Parts: structure tokens; C-alpha cells; sequence
């Protein structure tokens, strides 16, 4: 009731602005966090692609997001949206077309904030989620390592990096680690994390503009891959009940769809939002 | 594929060790189109008829095509050198044997993946690092 | 008799401090925000006196709802009347009901294990430079717009003279250490972002006039909390709760820390402060606002100031809470924390009693030096 | 009625530049999925090609597409369009002159997706590519498969990866099946797709420009093949009934050949749209 964690589960390729300057060639970057140089959404951003979703209910926006911009009633939000951090990426495998690739500190990092923020429902998940990280560094022993968690998957190849992943047959991943973190599951140092999500290894995409055959513009543009899964906390202040559960139940619904990014046209940021599940 | 400068200076030290650049930096005109038309068999004959084709010492070809083979085999040999060697790296860091030549390697030790990805790039190489010099 | 509580403020995110330019203002280029590295004094004010009703459930919800003729002496009980007004200045009392004394917001550095909190400061603006005043010979005086000052002469406390191009005292923060100065960077302790903002403006028929905005965003570093030290009676249980201090939704972590009543919290401060001290010297621990200038710098050889901007938002118990914010009436210029006075022979007493005549800022937790 | 699968049946061999230096043999290549490596369309050709077959109806590409790039007011364009991602490619055969070859992991993508998305006919598409899919797990037991589904067709060799279609009598196609998934069906391993599908084994094509009969240049060009088929979402906004009736009449017409991507006047990339059947 106080501090939800929720995952966004991309089902498109995501493109958010960052509106900085451009060194290189990329005209269009999307956005990094500041201090760890991962793929974020900022929580304006999130705050507006969900107030878009649900600006045809005009009191549940009022009631959670507030007034509206050039509104003269000038009313604060009660609900808190808190930075998008990248929690696993999709990662191109041989065995199996994608990998969800989680790395060792983003796991610390989800503990950490975990621990800080107070989630709700979050002392189990610490828990077994500080277990499988001790069990994995005790398994790794300082070298860099690539774990998969299923037996069919073991060997498979990240291409990117050229790293095979080995099945620990000591540690065990729970259910809800697998509706969490993600199918397919593989953990990886971040020192490999960091490269595959790199402005050099994530998608870049070449955009054209033609007049009658004669190409006017060109630009190049980079997205983030789909299935990719980015968790937020979000902070329900004492805000009114049905609101509130009207708002967990519509997003946490399957058959809701939340567009976070730019092309929108062209379908670019399609998500689907799931709150934390107990365990 | 993004130029290597790694790769590049790799190419420029095995052109000069296979006897390819004279001293004064030229070398025979039809290497261009050597190392130009092997990544095109590579790619439309395979790995192995191409590294055949290039490797035969029996050819009518106007200069020895077969330097060109010695030269793959010297950048491929500084790639599995600086090898970050771990035990998750697919990558096998065995440097290939003077005396076996391109053809027996890869007939031998079949894991091509690793030897196909490693060939095109250093075709790329000497292709791109082929360009500092006189094409006399 | 009181009861004293220490409150630390852990942010949970990226905050934003005000300054003049905001970023819906009147004035010209009113996209660009910049972000002040502390909160005022007042904005700590209201902080307290938000979460102290948040406590008691006596809030205004929505309309502007007036409150039952119970539930406005209850505010007066609680917080008093207005906010952080600097019109009464000199008022020998805080104006505010329950809390008494506020300290100046201190940087503190909390690593690990309970060890101890290390209070950080501003470099003093001579750190390693010895000033040496008139050799009274009757000769080479100075005019600072105004009347006679002898003639500061800086060296390198370790000769040349003070060289401007290589003085960067006023970029570096200060703590105690085994009898040596420890001097962090600026840019160290604090992060800067600078976000785009826009509205996407789909509709149909809306006018694209002001859809972009730039905000700085800034972030302390991990192991670096603010905290600062409050007097409450007629004990109302100040409890830890999610706080907000200003500036688009600014989150803080509030942990209340009960500490001995029988102390006073302006020598503890400066007892954290102490090491900081010479015997020719006044340093400006706190912003500090003197009505004349003039007056100070006839009482001194040396003002090695800075200036600083106050704007304060006025807001009474029936006030809208819910409209354009009543800011303070008058933009005033305190002092810098890290600038120092350098009084002549003697008057030391005479520029503390000018410093000290101004009580209400100085309960608030302005004004304050060692 | 908002999300509607459209399949595309190229006429021709189509080639959507990726933009990218390759600096070997191949200098054009095709554009690849972010994810999953296969070839795909992005949305942005996708929307350019269907715009500049509609552009002689500029009120319909005003209310669907949007505004002109070169246009005083901008309007957002209200038709949501999805990548396109390869359903099923043409495989050279001996039995008969080609196969429709998709692996059991790109079926796996298309229930995902048509679950994520609820395309309008998705519930019995589901169900019988979920009971496909199951059967051909249970008969392949983790082994690599090739199975086909007309009698006639056993043995049938697939010409890049040296291996001949099986025949599993248990498992049925569904005409509808049939009729999505492509005539001539076989269904492979992701390994089997994988290396029919990669860089080495797409049709290239070489070229060169002549100068009063000598060659001035020489590049190779990859092209997708012919018969090639791929799933698009279409996901309409707001949109007049009106424009979007009459938009999907004329794009789903037996009549109407849309080109997508590059070297338009040699013919390349002519494709046909049509819906998702009822099942």
C-alpha cells in the first residue's frame, strides 16, 4: 500500500529521448542512467505514457497524476513514479533465439532498492533473491561467469561476447525468480552486461525521408530490443481506495497496452505492467 | 563489421612478413584482387574450397596467390593471441602450427564457427590495410 | 522543558532545489532550471509543519475547505500562523508553535557500522592563505566604496603574493580530521542532471507555444545524508515517514533520532564547527543577513564574502495551498556559508551583537558562525 | 477490432537496406530483427510503403498516416503500425521446387505475440497452433526434427541444410493452418532455421555498372526470397470508421501490390497484404 515495484515487460522496440547533444553518429540516442550508464525511462515519462492511458478517466487522472498542464486549479499528483532501471535485456543466443540476460549488480542494485524503498511484499524476495546471489558467487569464485538455470539451456552461446553459459546444479531459482526476472534466464557478469548494452551493441536503426524518389533527410536512430524488462517503484501515497485499485487493476489487467517512447506510429514502445506478485 | 585498427595493424605486420610489400611500400597489382575475390569464394564456394583455391603453390596465377594464405594465417594467429582466456570463452586461443598448412587446421579441427568468423574478418583486414600502399 | 530530535534526510531519488529563475515565470528565458545545492531554512519550516499535521490528520483537501473554529487554534498549537515570514526578523521568539530551535542543515557522511556522522563544511575563503593587515604605518590604506580599510595582504600559508588565477577555496568542501583538513570537492558530493521535458500535446487543435523545459536535477552521493537538528514542546512525536522538501516532487527519507534533552543544539553545531576556528576570524557558517552592509564593513578590515539569493514562499493557516504561491515580498542577499569577516583590533563582541540582534534567524537556523 | 494480424506475401525478392557498413563481401544487407536476427521490416518502411501507395487519396493519409513531412500544421498519425517479422520462408527442395520453412521457435513467437496482442481472430489460432506445437514437441522429444504435412512430401530434402522431411502421422494441420502458415509447409528445428536463414544461405545478388561497356563498379546485394511470408500488427487509434474501412478494403484486395523496400524500378520487394482469417 505504500511502495509497489512493478515490471514493464517491453513488447516492442523502445525508443526514449534523451535530448542531448549527439558526439557520433547517431542522431537519436535513448536515455542512460547517469551514474551507471544503463538504459533508463525517466519517471516524467512513465508518468505521461500512463496519464495518456488513462486520460479518458478524467478523476482517476485528476485523483493520481493531477492537473493538467496550462490547468489553472493547479493540482499535485498523489502518486510518485520513481526511475525505470533495466532489469533484464534479451540477448541473442544459438541454442534459443534470445537470452534474458540479468547481471550480478543490477541483482545487488534490485536488492538495494528493494531493501531501501521497503517494497511491499519484498522480505521474501530479498531473501531468496540474497540466497541465489551468495550461492552465485560462492559457485563463481571472483571469475567471470554466464548461468543458466535450465538444463536443455546449458552451452548456449551469447554471440556478442563470446561466452558460453554453464547450469549451476547446486543453486535453485524459484518460481516467482522465473516470473520476475524472466524466461530463459541467464546471469552474467556485468562486465559483459555493460558491453551488451553499449551504444555500440544495442540496435541502431537507419531512418530515411524521400520527395518523389529523392531522399531529403537521412538519420540513423537506436531502440532498445523487445521483451526487454525494466522495473519502477511506484509510491502510493494515502490517495483514494477505489482509485487506486481501479489504477492496480487496469494496468496489472493482460489486456492493457502502455506505449513509453517516441515512434508511437510505428510501434514503438508497447508495454504491459505487472506489480509484484507475493513470494 | 566494424573496422578493427587491431586487426588492421595485425594485416599490415602479416603483408609485410609474407614477403607482399617490397621495401619500398608497393606490391603486385593482382594481390588487390586476391584478397578482393577471397571473401567472395568464402562466402558462395565455402570456407574450405576458397582457403584450397587460395592456398594451391600450382596455380598460373601472375604472382604467388598462396602469400595471401600465410598472411590469414598470421592475423588469425595474433587474434588467438590477446585472448582474454577464461572458462566460460568460447574462443580456443591455440595458435596454428607453421608447418600444417590452412587447409589441414580446419580439416582437422572442426569447429569452423570460431575459424570462419576469424577468416572474414581478417579478409576484411588485409583488404582494407592493402589500401596504404602503391598498387604497382 | 523540550525534547530535541536529530532528522537525517536520505534522498530516494534525484532532487531539485529552486532559485530565482523558475521555470514558469514571467521573465524571459523561463525554460531553463537550475538547482540550488541546499534547501532554505523555511523550506525545512514547512517540511516539519506538513508532516507534524500529517501526524495529527489536519490537512486541506481539494475544495479550500475552511477548518471548524477547533481545528484553527489546533493549528495554532501545532504550527502558529505563517510561514517563515523574514519581516519579523526581529522577533525574539520563533513564530511557529511546538517547534523552537532549527540548526542549520549540515552535510553529513555516513559510511558504514554506527562509527560516527562526518560533518561536512564549507572551505573558510582563506583555507591556506595567511592574511597579514596593516603594518600601521600611516600609509597605503584602501577605499571599499566607502571608508578606510588597511590593506589585506594575502600569502601562501606554507613568498609570493595571492596569486587569483590559482584560488579555488570557494569549490571545496571541508571536515574534521586528525588535525588535518580534509577538502573534498564540490562536484564530488553532488551530481548534476539536466532533463528535457515536454508535453506531447496529441489532441487536435492545441497550440504548440510551451511544450519544452529543461530541469536541473541533482543527487548526493551514496554514502552523503542532510540532517539537521529541531526543538519541539508539548511533545508531539515527530515520526519517520516519507517527506517531501521542495522541488518537483522532491523524496526524502526521514529518520528522527531522540538525543539528551538537556542540550542545546546551537553548541553542538558548533562544537561540529570547532575545528574551523581562528582567533582573527568570523566564519559564516549559515547564510547571514545584515540590514546595513555598510555598518559590518566599517566593523572589520576584510569582508571575504560571497553573495546569496533568499525568496521564500508566504503561505498563512487559511491560505489557498492549492494556487499560484504567494513568494516573499522581498529577494534578500545573505552571506555565503565559507565567508569570513575580518574584524579590526577588538569589536570581535561589537560584530557578534550586530550578527546576533536578529533572533528569529538566527532560531531558524540562520546567521550562525564560530 | 483494434489489433488485426496482416500477412505479407511478397511477389517478388524483397530488399530493405539495413544501412550498415559491412566493409565485406556483402555491402547491402537486408535489415534483421533486434531479438530473434531474423529478416524483418521495420515499421517505418512499412508505414512509407503503405503511405506512398495511398498518397493519391490525401484525406485518407491525412486521417491515418498523419500530416506530410513538409506541412505548415503536424498531425499525428493514428494507425499504429508493427514490425514486420518473417512468418515462413521459401527453402529449396527436390520433391517438389520449394518448401514454406518455419521453426517451431518462430510458431512460438506468433502465440506469444497473438497472446500479448489478441489479435482479432487469436482465441482458435491459439488453441490449434498451441496443440500443433505441443504435438510436435511430444514427437520430436527434444531431438531435430523436420516434419511435413502432406504424405507426398516425406523425404523431401532441404537443400542448404542436407536433411529430409518426416513425416508424424499423429499430428493434423488445420486448413486455416494451411492457409496461414503457407502451402508446402515444413516445420524445423531453430537450428535448422537458424543457418537457412542466416547471412551465408540468403539469396545474394551480384551487381555492377557499366561504362560504355566497361565495369566501373561491383557490389553484392542479399536479397529475401521470393514467396516470402511475414505478420505485421495493425493497431488503429482513434480512426474514422470510414477511412479505416475503406483502407483495410483496399489494402486486403486480391487487386493491390504494395512495394516495400529499395530498387523499386528492377522490381523488388512487391508484396500482397491480406488479414487474418476467421477459423
Amino acid at each position: 500500500m505504500t511502495t509497489r515495484m512493478y515490471v514493464i515487460n517491453t513488447l516492442s522496440n523502445m525508443h526514449v529521448g534523451s535530448g542531448e547533444v549527439n558526439y557520433g553518429v547517431i542522431a537519436n540516442l535513448i536515455q542512460r542512467d547517469s551514474v551507471t550508464n544503463l538504459p533508463n525511462i525517466n519517471s516524467s515519462g512513465l508518468k505521461g505514457a500512463i496519464r495518456e492511458y488513462f486520460k479518458e478517466n478524467e478523476d482517476l487522472v485528476r485523483e493520481l497524476f493531477g492537473s493538467a498542464p496550462r490547468d489553472e486549479k493547479t493540482l499535485p499528483g498523489k502518486v510518485r513514479f520513481f526511475e525505470a532501471n533495466l532489469l533484464s535485456m534479451p540477448v541473442r543466443s544459438d541454442k534459443v533465439p534470445f537470452l534474458m540476460a540479468i547481471s550480478d549488480e543490477v541483482l545487488q542494485e534490485l536488492i538495494t532498492k528493494m531493501k531501501f524503498f521497503n517494497c511491499e511484499e519484498a522480505t521474501q524476495y530479498i531473501s531468496h533473491l540474497s540466497t541465489l546471489l551468495d550461492n552465485i558467487k560462492t559457485q563463481a569464485q571472483g571469475t567471470d561467469f554466464a548461468y543458466v538455470f535450465d538444463p536443455l539451456l546449458q552451452g548456449a552461446i551469447i554471440e556478442e561476447v563470446s561466452i558460453r553459459a554453464t547450469c549451476p546444479s547446486h543453486i535453485p531459482l524459484q518460481p516467482s525468480l522465473k516470473k520476475l526476472l524472466g524466461d530463459r534466464l541467464v546471469i552474467l557478469s556485468h562486465k559483459y552486461f555493460s558491453i551488451l548494452s553499449d551504444d555500440n551493441h544495442l540496435p541502431v536503426l537507419s531512418r530515411n525521408n524521400l520527395e518523389n524518389g529523392q531522399s531529403a533527410n537521412l538519420w540513423y536512430e537506436q531502440v532498445l530490443p523487445r521483451y526487454s524488462r525494466l522495473y519502477f517503484m511506484l509510491m502510493d501515497g494515502n490517495a483514494q481506495s477505489e482509485y487506486l485499485k481501479k489504477f492496480r487493476d487496469t494496468l496489472c489487467t493482460p489486456s492493457t497496452i502502455i506505449q513509453i517512447g517516441a515512434n508511437a506510429s510505428i510501434g514503438y514502445g508497447y508495454c504491459q505492467i505487472s506489480e509484484l506478485s507475493p513470494f | 563489421m566494424k573496422i578493427s585498427k587491431k586487426q588492421i595493424e595485425y594485416a599490415i605486420e602479416a603483408l609485410r612478413a609474407n614477403n607482399i610489400i617490397t621495401n619500398d611500400n608497393q606490391y603486385p597489382k593482382v594481390f588487390k584482387g586476391y584478397i578482393s575475390s577471397f571473401g567472395a569464394a568464402v562466402i558462395q564456394s565455402g570456407l574450405i574450397p576458397a582457403i584450397i583455391f587460395f592456398e594451391n603453390e600450382d596455380n598460373d596465377a601472375n604472382a604467388d596467390r598462396h602469400k595471401i594464405i600465410g598472411v590469414l594465417k598470421d592475423i588469425i594467429n595474433a587474434m588467438r593471441q590477446q585472448y582474454t582466456v577464461t572458462d566460460a570463452t568460447i574462443l580456443v586461443s591455440s595458435q596454428i602450427p607453421a608447418n600444417y598448412s590452412m587447409a589441414q587446421y580446419i580439416i582437422e579441427h572442426g569447429n569452423t564457427d570460431q575459424l570462419l568468423k576469424e577468416i572474414t574478418e581478417a579478409a576484411v583486414a588485409m583488404k582494407l590495410a592493402l589500401r596504404m600502399y602503391k598498387s604497382e | 522543558m523540550n525534547r530535541h530530535y536529530l532528522i537525517t534526510l536520505t534522498p530516494m531519488d534525484w532532487f531539485f532545489f529552486g532559485g530565482e529563475r523558475t521555470l514558469d515565470d514571467g521573465k524571459s528565458a523561463d525554460y531553463i532550471s537550475h538547482s540550488n545545492k541546499f534547501p532554505q531554512q523555511s523550506a525545512l519550516l514547512g517540511m516539519i509543519r506538513y508532516q507534524l499535521l500529517k501526524q495529527h490528520n489536519l490537512l486541506s483537501q481539494f475544495p479550500y475547505t475552511e477548518n471548524k473554529p477547533t481545528e484553527k487554534e489546533i493549528m495554532k498549537t501545532l504550527i502558529g500562523e505563517q510561514s517563515f515570514r523574514m519581516t519579523e526578523r526581529k522577533a525574539k521568539s520563533l513564530g511557529l508553535g511546538v517547534i523552537k530551535q532549527i540548526s542549520p542543515l549540515m552535510l553529513i557522511e555516513c559510511k558504514d557500522d554506527t562509527s560516527s556522522r562526518s560533518i561536512y563544511f564549507p572551505l573558510p575563503l582563506d583555507d591556506g592563505y595567511k592574511v597579514s593587515f596593516n603594518e600601521t604605518s600611516n600609509e597605503d590604506k584602501v577605499f571599499y566604496n566607502g571608508i578606510e580599510c588597511p590593506i589585506p595582504n594575502v600569502y601562501p600559508a606554507s613568498r609570493k603574493f595571492f596569486d587569483h588565477k590559482t584560488y579555488n577555496n570557494y569549490l571545496f568542501w571541508c571536515t574534521q580530521g586528525n588535525n588535518q583538513i580534509k577538502k573534498l570537492l564540490s562536484d564530488e558530493i553532488w551530481i548534476s542532471k539536466m532533463q528535457i521535458g515536454i508535453t506531447k500535446h496529441v489532441e487536435e487543435g492545441e497550440d504548440n507555444d510551451k511544450s519544452f523545459y529543461k530541469q536541473e536535477f541533482l543527487q548526493l552521493k551514496k554514502s552523503f545524508i542532510y540532517a539537521f537538528y529541531i526543538t519541539l514542546s508539548g511533545e508531539s512525536e515527530l515520526s519517520s515517514d516519507i517527506i517531501q522538501l521542495g522541488g518537483q516532487r522532491s523524496v526524502f527519507r526521514m529518520e528522527v533520532e531522540s538525543i539528551e534533552e538537556n542540550s542545546d543544539i546551537q553548541e553542538k553545531y558548533q562544537t561540529a564547527a570547532q575545528f574551523l576556528t581562528q582567533s582573527d576570524r568570523l566564519l559564516i557558517l549559515s547564510p547571514t543577513y545584515v540590514d546595513n552592509l555598510k555598518e559590518l564593513s566599517a566593523l572589520c578590515n576584510f569582508m571575504w564574502s560571497d553573495s546569496i539569493v533568499f525568496r521564500n514562499i508566504q503561505t498563512t493557516n487559511a491560505s489557498n495551498f492549492y494556487g499560484k504561491p504567494i513568494k516573499s515580498s522581498s529577494k534578500y542577499h545573505f552571506l555565503k556559508p565559507g565567508s569570513v569577516l575580518y574584524f579590526k583590533q577588538g569589536k570581535r563582541k561589537e560584530v557578534e551583537k550586530l550578527l546576533m540582534d536578529y533572533t528569529y534567524l538566527r532560531l531558524s537556523g540562520y546567521n550562525i558562525y564560530i
